[PDB]
Parts: C-alpha cells; structure tokens; sequence
C-alpha cells in the first residue's frame, strides 16, 4: 500500500510540475515542455529538487532535512 | 609435561593478569569452532526478513514455491520459535 | 606493470568495490545502478577506444544521472523565468505551490 | 530552506582553511584547524552520514589533533541533488561500513599489517642511537 | 531528447485509505494474510515493469481491496480493534509486545466472526 | 550523627528527578498525551510523514481511527 | 517547548553539583570521625550558596603577561562539554533521542582533554605544562581502554543507541553478564575525572570544579545505565527516574567512599596498571564478547 | 637493527610494491603507496646520523604530498565517474593531478629536487634500494594509464628530466648524488616513451635497474663515496676499478654495450611515430651524462692517482662479505646487446 | 557539479598552497598535510554517500587510518628533528644540498 | 536543530556566567599590584594514537554480527584483535611501556 501511495503522490507531483511549467514556458521560444534529458526513454526516478522546485521553503526544507534533523 | 605444569604454575604466581588473559582468548578463539549453535546462529540471521520478499510470475512448474504465506510450502521457523 | 594474479587465480581480491551494480549488502541499489548496468554491458568484450567511440550515449545518461549539470541548468532556467514573471507581474503561484493544498498519503 | 546552511558551513570551512593555512603561531594554526573539522563534521552530519561524521569527530579530533598538540607543547544549489526513496528499516551507512568484515577480508588484512608494520616503524625510529 | 509521459490527474484519483500509522499496524497481520493476492500482483507488477505509470490499475485495486478490509473490520470488530490500535499508538516504537491481551482480544473476536 | 547527612543527598535526589520527570511530562504534553515517536531507519519517518498527511491539521500524533474510513 | 526542557535540564545538573561538593564533604567527615560543614545553615545546606558567592567575589588572579584567548575558551569548553554530555542518555526518555549516542559520548569525553591541555599551556609556567600533559597522557591512555570496554559491552546490546539499553536489562543487570568489564569501567572513570586514587593534580577555577563534577555524576549516571539497568514502565515513567537517581547517588557516594579510603597512585604506576594489566584483560574480554553470541546464537536484534 | 626487523620491513616494502602492481582497485594502489613509504623510512635511516634523519625527512614529506595529490586525483574521477578500476581516467583535470603526483614519486623534473639530496644522506645500500625498486610502482600505474596521459606534459616533463639531469651531473663529486642525477635523467628517458610504447619503457627499467645495480655493488665493493676515495680504488683492486670503467661506459650508450638498447630501441619507435627533433635532442643532451662517466673514469681507472702508505695494510686483507649476482649483473649491463630482439617477449 | 564540492575543493587547494609556502615550523607543514587529509575524507564522504554507493562507506575509514598513521610517521621524524637541532625550524635541513 | 539550539544555548549559558564570573570582582578597585622533551611522553601518545586508530577499526562491530557471513566475521574480528594483541606486546617486550 505504501508503495502504491508513494507512486501516485511522486507521478501527482511529476504531472502538477508539468503544468506549471507549462503555463511559465510559453513565451520561451526554443523551450519544449517536458523534455527529457536522457536519450533513453526509461523511466528515471526524480530527485528532491524536480518534485520540490517550485513549492515553499518551508516543506522543501522538511522533505530534505526532516528526517535528518528529526531527534 | 612437568616443565610446562612448573612453567604454568610459575605464571599463575605474580602473573596472574596475563595467563587469565591468554587463557580466556585462546578458550574464545577455540571454541566456536566446537559449539553448535553457531550454525543456529547462521540461520537465524538468515531467516530475518529485512527486505520485500519480491513474489514470483507463476508458470505451472514451481512446486515447492508456495502460492499463499498460509500454505504449507517454503521455509518453516517452527524451529526458531522452540528455542 | 599490472600483474594480474586475481583472474588468474580466480580470487576476487578487491573486484567487488570496484562498481556500483555489484553485490551490495542487503540488494541495496546504486542510484545510477541501472545507467551504469546499461553502460557496462554496452561496453563489455569490446575495447577501450571502440567502447569510447560507440557506447558514448551510456556514458552521457551515466554521466548525467551521477552530476545531474543539464537537470539543474533545466531548473534554474525555470526558476530564473518563473522569478522574472512574478517580478512583472504576470504570473501568481497556484494553492499546490503555496501550502494550501489538500496533502495525500 | 535557511539560507543555503551547507554552503554557510562550507564556506566557514574555507575561511578556516585560510585561517590556518598562513600558519602563524603552530598552536593557532591547530586552533583553526580543530574549528575546521568541527565545521567538516558539521557538514558530513547534516547532509545524513551520522557514523562517519561521528568517525571524524571522534578519531581525527580526540587522537590526532590531540597528540598533535601534544607534541606541539612539549617544544616551544543543494538539496537538489538528495534522493527521494527510503532506506528501508536500517541506515544504508552503518551496514556497508559493517560489511568491512563479510565483505573486505582484503582491506582488513592490509590495514592491520600496516598498523603493525607502522607500530615497528615509529619504535625503531624512536630508539635513537 | 524526447517528452516524458505523465497520467493526468484523473487517473490518479482514488478513494484514499484514511486511517494512520498504528491502525495499519494493528492489522497488519490479518491484512497480509487477507488482501495478500492483489498486493502480489502489484509488487510483481512493479519490479517487473520498473515503470510507476504501468502499476496504477494495481494500485487502485490494492486501495479497494484494503478498502474492503477495512469496511468489514469496521462491520464486525470495531471495538477490540480501536482498544487494540490505541494500545499500538500510545506506545512510541509500537510494539506488539505491550498488550497482547488486547492482541489476543481482537484476534478472538475476528477469529469468532470472520 | 550520619543521618545528618540526608539533607544534602536529598536534595541532590530532587535535582536529579527534575531532569527525567521534567522531560516525560515536556513529551505527553508534546505529543497529545502520548509517548512521542521515537524515528530511526527512515521507515519510521516515513510513517509520521503520512500520519501528519493524513490527520489534516499538519500534526502526526493526531490518529485518524476506523471511523475515518466512512 | 524545547528552550524549557533544555534549561530544565542544566540548572538541576549544576544544583546537583554545587550540592554534591557538601555531600561530599559532609561523608569524608564522617568517615573520618567528625561532621562535615553544619554551621552555615540548618545542616551545611547553605555552604554551597557561602563558597560560591565567595568564589564569586573574589578577584580572578590573571597573570596579565600570558595569552587571555584560550585562558577563557578552556572553562567554556570545559562547561559546554559537561552540559553537553547530559543530553543523549535516556532517563527514560532522552532529551534528544540520537541513533548513535554512545560514539557521542565518547567524542565527548574525547574533546575533554583540550580543556586541560589549552589550560596547562596558558598557565605561563613549565611546572604546570608538565602536570597537564601528565594529565592528558593519563586521560587519553585510559580513554583507550573506555573505548575497547564499551564496545565489548555494547556487543551485547545490538546498536549504540542508550535507549536500547533498558530493553536489554529488562529480565536482569548486565553486571551479572560482564562484571569483570564493569570493574574495569568503573576504575577507567575514576581515572578519567582525575579522581583519587589517580589524583595527581575564583570564576574560572569554580567553572572548571563544576565542570569536572559533572563529569562525575555523567559517569555515574552512564555507568548506572550501562551496567544496572532499570525496569521502564511506559504508562509511569517516575518510577524509573527514581530508580536510575537512586543507583547514579550510590555510584557518586561510592566514588566519595573510594577516594576516602585510600593513598593514591604514582603516575608510572597507573601507567603500568593501565597497559599491562587492563589492557590485555580488555582484549582478551573483547574477543569473548565477540564471540559469546555466535557461540550461543543469542545475538542481539537491531540491525 | 635486528636481522628480524629489517628483513620483514623490507617483506612490507617489497609487498607494498607487488600490491600496487597486482591490484585493479585505486583505493588497493593507494594503500600500497602508503605501505611501501611506511616501511621504506627506516631503511632510510638504518644508520642514524643527522643526515639520514634530514634525507628521511625530505623524503617523507615529498612522498606523503605526492600521495594525496595521487589521492584528490582518485577522488576526482570518482566524482565525474563512479569508476574505482584503473583504466582511462575519464577527467581531464584528474589525469594532470595523476600525472603530477605520480612523477614527484618517481622525481621526474622540476620535482626532482629531492632525489640527489635523499640519495647523499642515506648508505650506499639505501640508495641502492631506493633507486633500484621505488621505481617500479609509479611506472607501473603510468602504464597502466598510458592511453590516459597528455603526450606534451608527460614529454616536456621528459625533456626537462633529461636536461636537468645531464647538467647537475656535471657539478658533482660525490658519487651518490651522480647516481641520483643518472637516475633523473634515466627516468626522463623512460617516462618519454609511454605515450608510444610500453614495452620500449619497461625495457628500459630493466636496462637501467641491472647497470644501476652493478654500479651501486661495485661502490659497495670498494669503500667509496667520493671522487677521490674511488680513485685510491686502483691500488687494491684494479679489476674492480677496470669493471667499473666498463660499467660507466655501458651507462653512457656507448654500443656495443648493452646501455645502447634502450636509447636505440626508443629513438626508433619515436621516429615510427613521426617524432624526429626529440629523440635527436635527447641524443645530444645526453652527452652531458656521458661527459661525467668519462670524467669519472678517467678519475678512477684510466689514470692512477696518488695513493697513501696506510694502503700497504688494505693490501693484506681480503673482501670478507661477498655478495652474489654482481659477475651476473655486470654481464648482462654490458655484453647483452646481441639478444636485443629478445624484447619482443614484452618484458 | 554543486558549489559544495567547489568550496571543497578550494579548501584542499589552499591547504596544499600553505604546506608548499614554507614559511617556518615543519609543525605546520603537518598541519596542513592533515588538512589536506581532512578534505580529502568529506569530499570522498560525501560523493560516496550522495550515490547512494554502499559497498564504498569503508574507505574514508581505511583513509583516515592510513593518512594517522603517515601523521604519526611525519610526528616522530619532526621530534628526532628537533632534538637533534633544538627546534624544528624548516632551515636547519640544509646540510644536503643539490 | 534540536541539537543546534541545544549546543548554542550550552555555549551561551557558559559564556554568559564565565563573563560574570569574571567581571563581578573586576568593578571594585583594587590595589592590582623548557628544554627536556622528554620522548617517553611522546611515546605514549603515538602509542595511544596508534591504538585508537585500531579501536576506530574495530568499531563497526555491533553491526557486523548480522552478515550471514558469521564464520568470516567472527574470524576477521580476532584478526583484528590478536594484531592489537601483537602491537602490544611487540611494545612491551623491546621496552617500550618504560618509565
Ligand atoms: C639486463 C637485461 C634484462 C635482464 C632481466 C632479468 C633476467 C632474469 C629474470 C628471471 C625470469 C624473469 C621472469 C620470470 C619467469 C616467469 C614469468 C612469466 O610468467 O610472466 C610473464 C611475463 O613475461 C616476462 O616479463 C618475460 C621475461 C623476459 C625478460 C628478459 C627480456 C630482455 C630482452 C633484452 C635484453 C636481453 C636479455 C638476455 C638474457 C637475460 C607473463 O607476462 P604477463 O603477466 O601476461 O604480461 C604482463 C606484462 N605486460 C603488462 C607488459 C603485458
Ligand atoms: C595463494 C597464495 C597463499 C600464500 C601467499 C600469501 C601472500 C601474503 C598473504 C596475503 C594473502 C592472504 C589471502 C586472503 C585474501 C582474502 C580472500 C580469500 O581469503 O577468501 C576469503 C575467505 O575468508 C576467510 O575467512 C579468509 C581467512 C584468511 C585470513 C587469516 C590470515 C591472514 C594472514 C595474511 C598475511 C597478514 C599478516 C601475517 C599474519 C600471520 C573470502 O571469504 P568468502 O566468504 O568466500 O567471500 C566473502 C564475499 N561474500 C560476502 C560474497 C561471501
Ligand atoms: C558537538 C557535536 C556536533 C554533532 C553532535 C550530534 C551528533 C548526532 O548524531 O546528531 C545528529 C542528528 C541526528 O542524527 P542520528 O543520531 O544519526 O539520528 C537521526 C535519525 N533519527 O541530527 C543532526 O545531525 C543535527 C546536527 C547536525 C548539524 C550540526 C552538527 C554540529 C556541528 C558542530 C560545529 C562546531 C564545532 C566547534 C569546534 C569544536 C572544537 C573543540
Ligand atoms: C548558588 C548561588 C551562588 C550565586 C553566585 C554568586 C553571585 C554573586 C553576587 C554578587 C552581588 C554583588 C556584589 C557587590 C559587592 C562587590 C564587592 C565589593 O564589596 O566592593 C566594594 C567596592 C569598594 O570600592 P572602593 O571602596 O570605592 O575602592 C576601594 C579600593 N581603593 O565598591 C563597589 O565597587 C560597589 C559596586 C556596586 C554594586 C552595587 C550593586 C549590587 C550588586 C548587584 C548585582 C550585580 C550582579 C548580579
Ligand atoms: C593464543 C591466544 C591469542 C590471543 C589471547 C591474548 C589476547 C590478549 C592477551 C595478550 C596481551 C599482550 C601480552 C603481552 C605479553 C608480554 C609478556 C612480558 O613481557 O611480561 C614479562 C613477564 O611476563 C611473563 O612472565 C611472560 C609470560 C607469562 C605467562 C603468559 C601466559 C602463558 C600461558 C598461560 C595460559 C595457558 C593457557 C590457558 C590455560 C589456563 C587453565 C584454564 C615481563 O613483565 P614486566 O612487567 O616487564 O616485569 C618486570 C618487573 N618484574
Ligand atoms: C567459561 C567461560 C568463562 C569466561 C571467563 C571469565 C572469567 C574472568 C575471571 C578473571 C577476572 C579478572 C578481571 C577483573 C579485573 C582485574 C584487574 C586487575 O587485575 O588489576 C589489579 C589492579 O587493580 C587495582 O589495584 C585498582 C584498584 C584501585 C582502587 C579501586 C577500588 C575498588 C573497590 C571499590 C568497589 C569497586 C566496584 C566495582 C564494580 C562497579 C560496578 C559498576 C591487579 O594489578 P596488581 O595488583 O598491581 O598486580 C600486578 C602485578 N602482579
């Protein structure tokens, strides 16, 4: 169950990412929306930094140093 | 055979630190060569689960892998539970 | 110079640390294990020079995948634009971006 | 995100290197460097290896820098590039540090014949003569 | 090189299992051994495909069929159970070994009905 | 005499017990009346993450039971 | 509600302290037939607040020609690493819960000794350069053999995390386990604190004395916790704290008694007794312990 | 020292050196750099003295630098490669710190300076050791890198080597520090034929560890450390002075000599590889070393100096301790060049 | 590549400057070797534990061993050094020369 | 930052009451009127620093009982330990524990 979870919240946050990229992207003129930057089409597992780009301080701090700092 | 009782008994006086030092490092190194639940000991670190035990795609040909946790194929702890 | 006494011998001295994607305590996986799985195999059995010349997509995913230089540049080329619009004015963060949303498990 | 803490401790880490690297007055030169493997631990303990951090913090500190005083006064950006899994139920660090012995047989080998060929060493060095 | 698929969030809509930490873990015995089949299925799924975007219909099913597990808990045993996960969540390891009288409790009464 | 004494091992007593006493209570009151959550081997973690997900006021000692499942 | 705990925490350390020097006081008096400080107050209770308003009070005699900077960091130090030192152990629950908290302690005691060494070598004098690096020689030599016990110990614990401690002595004392190594123990953290037998050494001088005497009562209470372990009950926790205070008092009390009956040691006499006779006991037990769990497959759990 | 001791440090050094050789792990080569210059010291300084503690000194100080850069250089490739085995390098920036770190353990110019004062303040034996076998592990991981090195730093390295060595060699009258010069330029000679062919370097290493080992002995032989101690040489045992001219003429390339084989054998495999103005400035530079053999000869066995009355003594006394091999060597640094195509086995 | 290895980088570049100085003290010299050491241990602590590489956390152990061992090694040729001159200033090694 | 703030508030508690400590008695007027080098001392300490160098190996031990490789382990430990064993009694037999 908790792996289920953990896919569909990282895929939720992948595709929420999407879209805001989307809407900042426009008026770029070589940007392409959701381009890959690896030749192959497998899929890669994101890093803290693609999930957590765009949200708040507080929660990227959380998500990286939570755990670490949790005593 | 007497040499070595008088040269133990010399050590035993005024040295007493160092022949209970070697004598509990050579009965430490000794003995797990002898005792048998070293073997136990083996065993149950390797009946200790620490990752997903990934299923297998059944083909028709696998007997001995159990289709439910309940069933009576696989590994029994049975044993660890005795002791 | 490189007397190879292992193979020879078959005794795997010091082999085992030598890449990520072998033999890790407990199945733990490299992050780039699987990049570094297609890059060994691309290379294997065929040489210095033609493994540079030919396998040198393995290498760059492998690469990209160890130092992550092109998702970063990505990022910050987002960012840079995203704090350049919110400086004018023409774009405002959505409630997912901002703490309001509804979190799931 | 405060204020990029590792590059703080990174950068305090430097300007303690520049601090002792103009080597004034040995002792201060040690001072500064005992603040700059503070900082390194620091460093190591924030981004998650806690064993190895407490290895420096422990071993380098309390030993060597110690014994290095002691001789000394007998003379005269990020969190970008972390992970986003889970580790499972133990630390990823502390088991392939314990692997030394299942697994590197051959380490241990030459790092015990180096200690006792570098006990032979300093006692042959220090006899004089 | 390329664009990278991703579901849209439709597809990833699903009644969510509600319930925290010690109450899965107060079940957690009778849960493997009841939903165990799609669980399987999906693990299986996973480390076959190594894809997340190719397991979301096992996903959903193992979200129902927990949901299920759950429901009949809730129609059956409600009370030793809430005694039993408030027992496990008290504790901050939650360990099964502080009250397997209430452990014992539960696994009687589900034993009993279902 | 030697129970002249006590006083100032009593005192001591009472120093020490402020410390432990002090630090359980801190917790109950902490963690809504409970024992708090010991987390190590980041799985543990990863539990209070979700319970703090799933209780909707961003706190993980507040349990959402059976009766959240409707 | 962290700033409280913390300060919860220290003020009781430093009362328990300048309290104990009466304690201490008071039983060396009555070991040796007479009555320790009973005049200030009702029974001495006010002789700690007398001495330390007159340490207070009293001008700090600065050499005014050796170098201010480390004559001041060496009792900050020397403070901080005692304050410091309470925090990972568990009674029962620890203000900060750390993973590996025994390799904290052991750092720990390992910095002590660059109070003593920036100390002697701030002193602006010879003869007190060679006591403090007799001292550190003796600190560091006997900080070994800790060390080596502890590990050996712990062995039997699973992890160096203290709270696991209790769960490993919750059917009996690891005294009965290892007593031999508990001896040792308790004779590597006498001559830690420079305490007698191994005793051959106004602000700042009060605050290295608070110092090494919480350092004192860290042992014992380290001691207690590793070597008689207390039964924990989740739902009453108090019970526990009185039962580990208890045990941390007669370890402190036993430290007094100890220096009270006996002369003291020369330095290459402890030096001697150190590395001919714990050492080789210590590896010898280190290899037992290694191997007891294998032989009898009772390894410890966590992993 | 004891026999014991000294026997099993040099166990450890030699292990050290054939644990850098055999193994396919940086962090292996590594631990036995560290191992060979742990042991190596008190070889250094088996005769204490001030000098063999300040050469001791100088040696480990340049050592232990050279094994961190070698170290950051590791720690380089690892960072922009997960790679641990030793195969290309796969940085550019980590090949030059490689490189470095690997020619100040070798002394390769302008990191030469320690070796002539190293080799004044230890023995005859030391020195020996130390320009005989702590070569052949720097070499080896060259080697196993030759694909990997920049060819103009590894050459102007080369060259600078050979120049320094033929010129300091002119000023010198202790032996040792002739010896130390000879081996910086035999060393630049070696170290500039990686980048081409291999087997021309290891050739050479064999080449010059018989000449160097036949030179070292014959100085063992007759009690000398100076120009003119060696010239007292004749009196007493004029074959080892003749063996000895023979020796230094060997060294300088004179054919048909064996010290002509690896001169020849690099300059041809230069030339098939389209280089003609270094091996021809190699040539002409190294008629600097062979000016000081000559001169050393001509001080040694070519004239007869002026000897003392207390040699009437020496003359009744036979060399007691006689070391085996040194007919062998002596044969092979200078009657070998006829099996020249021997090489191809890749020695 | 991150700016934390950078700065790492830089600190291992100026400890390796100041042990090539010389002003004075060979005492420093050590100093900065063991610098040079301790840069070297968090840079490979944290490339090693940043790829999640596990079978790698035992070398920076085996190198802070070895790297002591080479400290303790350089510690006692300082201390003969200096009793045999009385101090351990760099120029009193200036009786071989090239 | 549980531990930071508790560090810091250490330090400063410290500093603030070694700074009174020091001060109090300082606002009231007043009249405000080598060579040896021993080597044994040095020898113990490269002995301790060599010893713990062997302790910070022998360390990892606790996690080192759960390997399946128990026989290896077990025989690596006493590896490690007989060469301590050996180191000191290498040192003990030449006179090297001498006062
Ligand atoms: C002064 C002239 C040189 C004299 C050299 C000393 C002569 C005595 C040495 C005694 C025997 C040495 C070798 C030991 C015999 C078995 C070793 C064998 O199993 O190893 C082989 C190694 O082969 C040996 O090296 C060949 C030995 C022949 C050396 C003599 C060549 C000299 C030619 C020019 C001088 C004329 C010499 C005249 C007679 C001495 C396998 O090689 P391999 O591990 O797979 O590849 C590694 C080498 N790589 C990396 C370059 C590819
Ligand atoms: C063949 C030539 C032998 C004589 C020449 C010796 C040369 C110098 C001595 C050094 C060589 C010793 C060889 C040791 C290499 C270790 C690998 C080999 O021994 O296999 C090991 C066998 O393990 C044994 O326990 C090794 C014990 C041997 C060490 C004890 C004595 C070592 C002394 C060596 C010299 C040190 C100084 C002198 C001491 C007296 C590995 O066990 P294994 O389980 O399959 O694999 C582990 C990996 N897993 C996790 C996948 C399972
Ligand atoms: C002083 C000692 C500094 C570090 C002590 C704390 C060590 C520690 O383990 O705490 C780390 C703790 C949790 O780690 P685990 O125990 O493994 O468990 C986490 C999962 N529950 O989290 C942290 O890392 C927080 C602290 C890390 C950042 C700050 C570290 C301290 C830096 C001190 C620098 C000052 C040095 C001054 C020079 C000293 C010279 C005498
Ligand atoms: C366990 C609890 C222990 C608590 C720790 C100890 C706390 C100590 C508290 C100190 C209380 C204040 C000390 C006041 C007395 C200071 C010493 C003193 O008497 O000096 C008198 C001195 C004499 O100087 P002269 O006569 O002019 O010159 C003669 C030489 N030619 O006069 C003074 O300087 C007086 C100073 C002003 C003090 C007035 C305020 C009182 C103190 C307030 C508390 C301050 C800190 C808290
Ligand atoms: C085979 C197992 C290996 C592992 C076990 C050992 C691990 C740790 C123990 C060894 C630590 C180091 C030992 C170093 C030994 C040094 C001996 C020595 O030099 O001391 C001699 C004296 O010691 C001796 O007599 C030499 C050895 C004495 C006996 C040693 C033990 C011999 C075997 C005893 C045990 C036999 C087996 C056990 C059976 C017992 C019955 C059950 C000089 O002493 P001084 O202090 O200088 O005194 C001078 C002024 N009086
Ligand atoms: C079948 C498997 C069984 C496994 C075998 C295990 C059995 C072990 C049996 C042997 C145990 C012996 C080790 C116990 C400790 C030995 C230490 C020692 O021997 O050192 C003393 C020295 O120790 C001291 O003298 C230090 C005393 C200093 C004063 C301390 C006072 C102690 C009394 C107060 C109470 C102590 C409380 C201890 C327990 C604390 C619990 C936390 C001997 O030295 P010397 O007399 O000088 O002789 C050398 C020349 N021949």
């Amino acid at each position: 169950l908790f792996q289920a979870e953990k896919d569909r919240r990282v895929l939720q946050m992948l595709r929420e990412n999407l879209e805001e990229e989307a809407i900042i992207m426009k008026d770029v003129p070589d940007w392409k929306v959701g381009e890959s930057v690896f030749h192959t089409t497998r899929w890669v597992t994101p890093m803290m930094g693609e999930l957590y780009g765009l949200r708040t301080n507080e929660e990227i701090l959380s998500a990286t140093y939570g755990f670490i700092w949790y005593t | 055979a007497g040499r070595i009782a008088s040269f133990l008994k010399n050590a035993w006086a005024k040295e007493p630190v160092l022949v209970a030092s070697f004598a509990i490092g050579g009965l430490a190194i000794i003995l797990p060569s002898l005792s048998p639940y070293t073997n136990y000991a083996i065993r149950i670190n390797r009946a200790t689960p620490y990752n997903y035990p990934v299923p297998l795609r059944d083909d028709g040909n696998m007997p001995d892998v159990p289709s439910h946790p309940q069933d009576p194929q696989g590994p029994s702890l049975e044993w660890l539970k005795n002791l | 110079p490189f007397f190879d006494v292992q193979k020879r011998l078959g005794l795997d001295l010091d082999r085992w640390m030598t890449i990520q994607s072998a033999e890790q305590p407990h199945k733990i996986p490299g992050r780039c294990h699987a990049f570094e799985k297609e890059w060994i195999e691309c290379a294997h059995g065929i040489g210095g020079i033609r493994a540079e010349k030919e396998c040198k997509i393995e290498f760059d995913d492998f690469v990209e995948c160890l130092l992550r230089q092109k998702t970063m540049k990505r990022l910050s080329a987002i960012k840079r634009q995203r704090d350049k619009l919110i400086k004018e004015g023409k774009y405002t963060p959505p409630p997912h971006h901002l703490g309001k949303e509804d979190p799931r498990p | 995100m405060t204020m990029y803490i590792a590059f703080i401790l990174s950068t305090i880490f430097v300007i303690g290197f520049v601090g002792f690297s103009s080597k004034p007055s040995p002792i201060y030169g040690g001072l500064g460097l005992i603040v700059s493997g503070g900082v390194g631990c620091g460093i190591v303990l924030n981004f998650g290896g806690s064993f190895l951090g407490l290895m420096v913090f422990l071993i380098y500190l309390g030993g060597m820098l110690v014994v290095f005083g002691y001789t000394t006064a007998m003379a005269t950006g990020d969190w970008v590039i972390y992970d986003t899994g889970d580790s499972g139920f133990f630390s990823e660090e502390a088991m392939g540090i314990a692997a030394l012995y299942s697994y590197g047989t051959w380490l241990v080998i030459v790092t015990g014949w180096s200690l006792l060929i570098g006990v032979v060493v300093i006692m042959e060095i220090t006899r004089g003569n | 090189p390329g664009i990278v698929e991703l579901p849209t969030l439709e597809d990833l809509k699903v009644q969510e299992v509600k319930v925290s930490s010690s109450v899965l873990k107060a079940a957690a015995h009778h849960y493997g051994a009841q939903c165990d089949k799609p669980n399987k299925e999906f693990m299986l799924c996973r480390w076959e495909e190594k894809d997340p975007r190719r397991c979301l219909e096992e996903g959903k099913l193992v979200n129902q069929c927990a949901l299920d597990f759950f429901r009949q808990i809730k129609r059956h045993c409600a009370e030793p159970f809430t005694e039993y996960w408030t027992c496990i969540d008290y504790s901050g390891l939650q360990l099964f070994r502080h009250c397997r009288k209430q452990q014992a409790k539960f696994d009687e009464c589900v034993l009993d009905k279902l | 005499m030697w129970f002249e004494i006590l006083p100032g091992i009593a005192v001591m007593a009472a120093c020490l017990f402020i410390p432990g006493m002090a630090t359980a209570h801190i917790h109950k009151f902490t963690n809504g009346g409970k024992e708090k959550r010991v987390a190590h081997f980041s799985y543990q973690w990863n539990l209070m993450e979700r319970d703090r997900r799933i209780s909707g006021v961003n706190r993980y000692h507040v349990t959402k039971g059976l009766e959240n499942i409707d | 509600m962290f700033m409280i705990n913390i300060l919860s925490l220290i003020i009781p350390i430093l009362l328990a302290v300048a309290f104990l020097t009466l304690v201490e006081r008071k039983v060396l008096g009555y070991m040796q037939l007479r009555k320790g400080p009973n005049v200030v107050g009702p029974y001495g209770l006010l002789q700690p607040i007398a001495d330390a308003l007159k340490l207070f009070t009293k001008e700090p005699l600065r050499p005014a020609t050796s170098s201010i900077s480390m004559f001041i960091i060496a009792p900050i130090l020397a403070l901080s690493l005692a304050l410091t030192m309470w925090v990972p152990l568990p009674m029962p629950y620890p203000l900060i819960n750390m993973n590996l908290g025994v390799l904290f302690m052991l750092a720990m005691s390992s910095l002590a000794v660059y109070s003593i060494l920036w100390s002697g070598w701030a002193s602006n004098s010879k003869y007190a350069l060679i006591g403090a690096l007799r001292a550190v020689a003796q600190t560091i030599s006997y900080e070994v053999t800790l060390a080596i016990i502890l590990l050996s110990v712990l062995l039997m614990n699973g992890s160096y995390t203290l709270s696991t401690l209790i769960t490993t002595q919750e059917h009996i004392w690891m005294i009965f386990t290892s007593w031999p190594l508990a001896m040792m123990w308790f004779i590597s953290t006498l001559a830690e604190t420079n305490r007698a037998p191994f005793d051959l050494t106004a602000g700042p001088f009060a605050m290295f004395f608070m110092a090494e005497y919480a350092n004192i009562i860290m042992m014992n209470a380290f001691t207690a916790i590793l070597f008689l372990g207390a039964s924990h009950d989740p739902h009453t926790p108090e019970l526990y704290t009185i039962n580990f205070v208890l045990k941390t008092l007669a370890l402190t009390i036993t430290f007094l008694w100890i220096r009270a009956s006996y002369p003291r040691f020369r330095y290459d006499q402890l030096m001697h007794l150190l590395w001919k006779s714990f050492l080789p006991l210590t590896l010898a037990l280190c290899m037992w312990h290694i191997s007891l769990p294998i032989m009898t497959a009772s390894i410890p759990p966590q992993s | 020292m004891n026999p014991i001791i000294y026997t099993t440090l040099i166990m450890t050094v030699m292990s050290g050196t054939m644990l850098v050789m055999i193994s396919s792990h940086w962090l292996l080569i590594w631990i036995g750099f560290e191992m060979n210059l742990l042991a190596m010291i008190p070889v250094l300084m088996k005769n204490f003295n001030p000098r063999a503690t300040e050469a001791a000194t100088k040696y480990f100080l340049t050592q232990a630098t050279a094994s961190m850069m070698l170290m950051m250089a590791i720690i380089i490739n690892l960072l922009y490669s997960g790679q641990w085995t030793i195969t290309k390098m796969f940085n550019p920036v980590a090949m030059t710190m490689m490189t470095m770190a690997l020619a100040m353990k070798l002394g390769l110019s302008p990191f030469h300076f320690w070796v002539p004062e190293v080799t004044q303040g230890i023995s005859l034996q030391a020195g020996l050791l130390l320009l005989t076998w702590q070569k052949l592990a720097p070499l080896s991981v060259l080697c196993q890198i030759s694909q990997s090195i920049n060819p103009n730093l590894m050459l102007t390295m080369a060259m600078l080597s050979i120049l320094i060595g033929g010129w300091g060699g002119l000023n010198q009258t202790q032996l040792r520090k002739i010896m130390a010069y000879s081996s910086i330029a035999h060393m630049g000679w070696m170290t500039a034929v990686l980048p081409y062919n291999t087997t021309m370097t290891i050739l050479n290493l064999l080449i010059y560890i018989t000449m160097t080992l036949a030179m070292f002995m014959l100085l063992i032989h007759s009690s000398a450390t100076t120009t003119l101690s060696l010239s007292h040489t004749w009196n007493k045992m004029p074959v080892i002075t003749s063996l000895m001219m023979v020796t230094l003429l060997s060294m300088g390339g004179l054919p048909p000599l064996s010290g002509f084989m690896p001169k020849w054998m690099i300059i041809q495999e230069m030339t098939k590889n389209e280089s003609i103005i270094m091996p021809t400035l190699m040539a002409m530079t190294a008629l600097l070393n062979l000016y000081f053999y000559m001169r050393l000869a001509y001080s040694s066995s070519l004239t007869m100096f002026p000897s003392t009355n207390n040699m009437k003594m020496k003359w009744q006394f036979e060399h007691t301790k006689q070391m085996k091999l040194l007919p062998t060597m002596i044969v092979l640094s200078t009657l070998v060049l006829p099996m020249t195509p021997a090489l191809s086995s890749l020695n | 590549m991150p700016l934390v290895y950078m700065n790492i980088i830089m600190a291992f570049a100026i400890a390796l400057a100041g042990l090539l100085m010389y002003r004075s003290h060979l005492m420093s010299s050590l100093l900065c070797l063991e610098g040079m050491m301790l840069s070297l241990f968090i840079m490979s602590t944290l490339i090693i534990l940043n790829t999640h590489f596990t079978l790698a956390n035992m070398m920076p152990i085996i190198l802070l061993v070895f790297a002591a061992c080479e400290a303790a090694l350089g510690l006692s040729l300082l201390v003969m050094v200096s009793n045999t001159y009385g101090t351990d200033y760099v120029q009193n090694l200036n009786l071989l020369q090239c | 930052m549980n531990i930071m703030l508790t560090l810091l508030t250490n330090v400063t508690l410290a500093s603030l009451l070694v700074l009174i400590a020091f001060w109090l008695p300082q606002l009231n007027a007043y009249s405000e009127k080598r060579l040896p080098f021993s080597m044994k001392f040095f020898l113990v300490a490269i002995t301790f620093l060599l010893f713990d160098l062997e302790i910070a190996l022998l360390l990892p031990l606790p996690w080192a009982s759960q390997t399946n490789n128990l026989k290896t382990m077990l025989t690596m430990a006493l590896f490690l330990l007989i060469l301590l064993a050996a180191s000191l009694a290498y040192e003990w037999t030449q006179k090297g524990l001498e006062w």
